[PDB]
RNA sequence: GAGGCCCGCCGCGGUGCUGACGCGCAGAUCGCUCGUCGGAGCCGGGCAUGGGGGCGAAAGACUCAUCGAACCGCCUGGUAG
RNA sequence: UCCGCGCCCCGGAGGACUGAGGGGGAGACGGGUUCCGCGGCGCCUGCAUCUGGCCGCGGGUGACUCGGGCCUAAGCGGCGGGUGAAGACCGGGAAGGGGCGCCCGCCCGUCGAACGGGGAGCCGGCGGAGACUCCGGCAGGCGCGGCCCCCGCGGAGACGCCCGCCCCCCGGCGACGCGCACGGGGACCGCGGCGGGCGGCGCCCCGGCCCGCGAACGCCCCGCAGCCCCCGGACGCCUUGCGCGGAGAGGGGGGCCCGGGGGCGGACCGCGCGUCCCCGGCCGCCCCUGAAAAGCCGGGGGGCGCCGGCCGCGCGCCGUACCGACCGCAGCAGGACUCCGGGGUCAGCAGCCUCUAGCGCGGGAGCGAACGCGGCUCAGGGAAGUCGGCAAGCCGGCUCCGUAACCUCGGGAAAAGGAGUGGCUCUGACGGCGCCGGGUCAGAACUGGAACGGACGCGGGGAUCCCGACUGUUUACUAGAAAC
């Protein structure tokens, strides 16, 4: 793992930068009421590349 | 350790090792053979002793005499 | 780093050869007997430990306007 | 009261190229530097004997006169099978005429 | 001295096992194997075993081709000598 | 039923050869110009192990006849062969333990081995530690040779074959017991995963012909016809006789 | 200073208590007591071998909690007096 | 545990624990932001929380020298083609490489290893989070240019000395097993001394504790063993064990290599016993013989002109946080690869205590019922208990006696069975001599509720009979066996 590849750390780094919650103007803006991204993932729970 | 050295705490009851661990019986050998042959070489290079009774000496040194 | 050779080969490269820096310093830690001239090169810096505060002058006189001295 | 240090290699396997020598810095630690195995020097060709002159260092840093005896095949032959080899040359060279003649 | 007083000269390190016929037969092959034979060349008695059919003689530094245990076998010294009869004849 | 170790076996897979680490393919010098007519002379340079081998090798180096450089050569070395002889393959070659030549040159009664099956084929007969062939007869009519395998079977063999003189190195290593199961695993590891062996009457019904019951027991005749299937073939096959007997 | 030698640590196994546990700490763990501990040894990484096949110091054992024939999807909402 | 906002948080004081095969410091892999700072408790933290690996916000991984990349390994893929209904599978025999005039040339791996091979990194500092990467010094490697210079000498020899390149040939280095010993260094350790800083002190104390630093690299000098040279011609020379010598010993003088030591530059003084790691010369071992290549460098022959020195510059690509965070539904007595390893007692890296470092686990209070689990002791008897000594207990360290049948002569054997063991005060041994440095082996008195392996660690033994010779292997998760 500190050993990675870069092809293996890019894809793991879409993770970490779209690991987020929705904007709060977004939930305004579109009146979205479930404000939930439900795509969020928590390291201790998940198991991305599996 | 200054009471060990005047031979305070070296008895039976405090050898919980055999006498060979304790001392390599070994050990004790090299350093006599060695300390004869180093007596009986300068005594041949001296010329105290000639180079025939050297040798018979040095054979019954190795033989424990 | 090595110790350059007397100030025979100290004052050849001063002349000539790269001399960014030499440093007098003098009294390392206040000791005696004790001027140790730092000629910085390219290649190496070089250290003459010379015995007296007169003998580190001699090689001083000569030094270059353009070799700068650096005092400690 | 503790001089157990941590490893300067890249990982922790101990082979033949990731052995260490501890020293004291200036800065009063025992540091880690590394040993490297010594290369060998040239071995005669003919018999297996170590060729003299020649120092252990990888032969790129050594300087051709350091890499190089002064001696016609010097660091392929030792001396002794250099002279049994122009010997051997010679000898046959006077057989030869002998069975002409 | 006599350490061992039967023939568990060299068999005493497999001690009470592997049963005396393989024991007496590895004495003579063991012994034959770490003996010192005399080189063909050197005419010293420095010959020791590499391998199983590798004999050096450490003064000579020569490396002889041999049976598997002893330098020389009975099959080859004979073999030697009907092939030098052979020769000697035909010339 | 499950495929049984013979079948398992001809796929290699397991049971491949251990060739790592082996020098070479031992073989006679390739016959030429110079070894058809006159003889070429190599310098024995080296007598080393090869790992499957109880025979030691030997690597003899001779000049390149082709062009300017010199050639290295692996051999089955003769006993007596030592380093820095002189070995001389080819029709003019002396009598001499290690030389290689023809057959037909080789004189009757002669200890050879690494003996050629058919000329030019670089070795066949006689390569394992202690086996010679002896020339029994050469029949100039027809240009063969007969010779004596080391099985005893007489094979005519073509007067052109060439073979090296002398009985091969490593004699009397099957002499010795191995002693220990370890010996063997040592002795089968520099070779192919034959070793440790289970009796077919140990294993059950699906994996050997002999299987299993309540006791342990061969069931039917353990000789089998030479016609069996490839599964079948298990036990003594074709057997002309069986049983221990005088001679 | 020899040994598929002995005692014994880690290691690697797993004997007995038929101990604890048995809604567990745990879909096999725990505690003692043990077998061995220079060797047919133990351990990592890479690689090879594939389903009636493999591999097996053989127990029908093992092949990802699955083995006297793995698993996944389909034929298949198989057929059942 | 006490006090301090007082929370299981944090700070101080205590009392402890993990106990150098660590509840320590670090990596490989796997996770993929868990890392850091700030705020927060709604979720989660199986009690709580003001805590957090949780939640929100903002950040964080810097390399010519470390690793990848490159080389080859087991292997795998490729190949005019060869098959097969195909999908696909199989594979050397096939006009297989380059510039200009030529010449030389059978035939694939820019596959495969963050442990194997490889050109070269050290010190000191700095940050909330990182470092062999930053920064400051000091060096080493490999190339690109300018300028200058310029094509071998010395020796009796082994060598020495600053030295060319290309082709083709030959070789070397890369490059190698395991072991018991023995030697040499480094680190560690301990002992004194001196210098600095403490703590306790009812009595003693120059008796306790803490600190006292020196890297890569560059020159010069040494360096055992080994291997050679020159004279010369022999019972000697030597190890711990060996080994060695008319194919040349000893002796005398030399050469080489030696992962090392010193001196200076970089930039406190002495001594000892061990431990650990490297290294050396051996000796043993094998039906076991302990990889390869890239690369680099000699040598022979041909060609042919280099060579150096000095001074600048350059060095691209990717990895680089953290892990008590991995995998078992989980923040699960389960697994999970390494590296480095202080003191006392000890034969010990065992057990038991400790320095460093870490740190008090899905909570706490009472009470002291049965019963259960983990232990402890038991009068007299001593297996009468039970399917069966199951379980428990006896035994055990060391020294010195003593030891049977049987035997494959190696064993049995630690057979069996006795006796001693503490503390003090000494006395010899043994190397050490300018006498200085050892900590074991004996022997002796005097002691003491009739104690002493005082904890700890640590065989109960014998007589047979049946199997299987043996060491090994086996049913992961009911059979370790006489089975294999």
């Amino acid at each position: 793992t500190a050993n990675k590849t870069l092809s293996r750390k890019l894809r793991l780094a879409k993770k970490t930068k779209t690991n987020k919650n929705i904007p709060r103007w977004v939930i305004a803006k579109d009146h979205l009421k479930k404000t939930w991204n439900y795509k969020r993932h928590h390291w201790r729970r998940s198991h991305l590349k599996l | 350790h200054a009471a060990k050295r005047l031979g305070r705490h070296s008895g039976h009851g405090k050898r919980r090792g055999t006498r060979e661990a304790r001392m390599p019986s070994k050990t004790l050998w090299i350093q006599r053979q060695r300390v004869l042959r180093r007596l009986l070489s300068r005594y041949r290079d001296d010329e105290k002793i000639d180079r025939h009774l050297y040798e018979t000496l040095y054979a019954k040194a190795k033989g424990n005499m | 780093p090595n110790t350059i050779t007397e100030e025979n080969l100290m004052k050849m490269i001063a002349d000539g050869r790269g001399k960014k820096l030499v440093v007098k310093s003098c009294s390392k830690g206040r000791l005696q007997g004790k001027v140790k001239l730092k000629l910085r090169t390219a290649k190496y810096l070089y250290t003459l430990t010379v015995p007296n505060a007169d003998d580190a002058k001699s090689i001083v006189k000569g030094c270059k306007d353009k070799v700068e001295v650096q005092y400690v | 009261a503790d001089c157990r240090v941590t490893c300067r290699f890249h990982s922790t396997y101990r082979t033949r190229s990731k052995i260490v020598r501890y020293k004291r810095t200036p800065g009063n630690r025992l540091t880690s530097l590394r040993v490297k195995k010594l290369p060998n020097a040239p071995h005669c060709a003919e018999t297996g004997k170590q060729i003299h002159g020649i120092p252990r260092v990888i032969p790129q840093h050594l300087t051709r006169q350091q890499r190089k005896v002064s001696r016609p095949y010097g660091g392929k032959l030792c001396g002794s099978a250099l002279r049994a080899h122009i010997l051997e040359s010679f000898l046959n060279e006077e057989n030869q005429a002998l069975r002409e003649i | 001295m006599a350490k061992r007083t039967k023939k568990v000269g060299l068999t005493g390190k497999y001690g009470t096992r592997y049963g005396r016929a393989a024991r007496k037969q590895l004495l003579k092959i063991e012994t034959s194997q770490k003996a010192k034979y005399t080189c063909p060349f050197c005419a010293k008695d420095k010959v020791r075993r590499t391998a199983c059919g590798i004999w050096t003689c450490r003064s000579c530094s020569k490396t002889m081709a041999g049976g598997a245990y002893s330098l020389h076998t009975e099959p080859a010294n004979a073999a030697r000598a009907t092939i030098r009869r052979l020769r000697l004849a035909r010339e | 039923g499950r495929r049984i170790r013979v079948q398992r076996k001809g796929a290699g897979s397991v049971f491949r050869a251990h060739v790592a680490r082996r020098l070479g393919a031992a073989k006679l010098r390739a016959n030429d110009f110079a070894e058809r007519t006159g003889s070429v002379r190599g310098v024995v340079k080296a007598i080393l192990h090869d790992r499957g081998r109880g025979a030691p090798l030997a690597r003899v180096q001779f000049p390149n006849m082709r062009g300017e450089g010199r050639v290295n050569e692996l051999f089955i070395a003769p006993e007596g062969m030592y380093t820095g002889q002189e070995v001389f393959s080819g029709n003019k070659a002396t009598l001499h333990i290690g030389n290689i030549l023809p057959v037909g040159n080789i004189p009757e009664g002669t200890y050879v081995c690494n003996v050629e099956e058919k000329p030019m084929d670089r070795g066949c007969l006689a390569r394992a530690s202690g086996t010679y062939c002896l020339v029994v007869a050469h029949n100039m009519e027809t240009n063969k040779t007969r010779i004596r395998l080391p099985s005893g079977q007489k094979k005519l063999i073509s007067s052109k074959a060439r073979a090296m003189i002398g009985l091969v190195a490593g004699g009397g290593r099957t002499d010795k017991p191995l002693l220990k199961a370890g010996n063997a695993y040592h002795k089968y590891k520099a070779k192919r995963n034959c070793w440790p062996v289970v009796r077919g009457v140990a294993m059950n019904p699906v994996d050997h012909p002999h299987g299993g019951g309540n006791h342990q027991h061969i069931g039917v005749s353990s000789c089998v016809p030479r016609n069996a299937v490839p599964g079948q073939k298990v036990g003594l096959i074709a057997a002309r006789r069986t049983g221990c007997s005088g001679g």
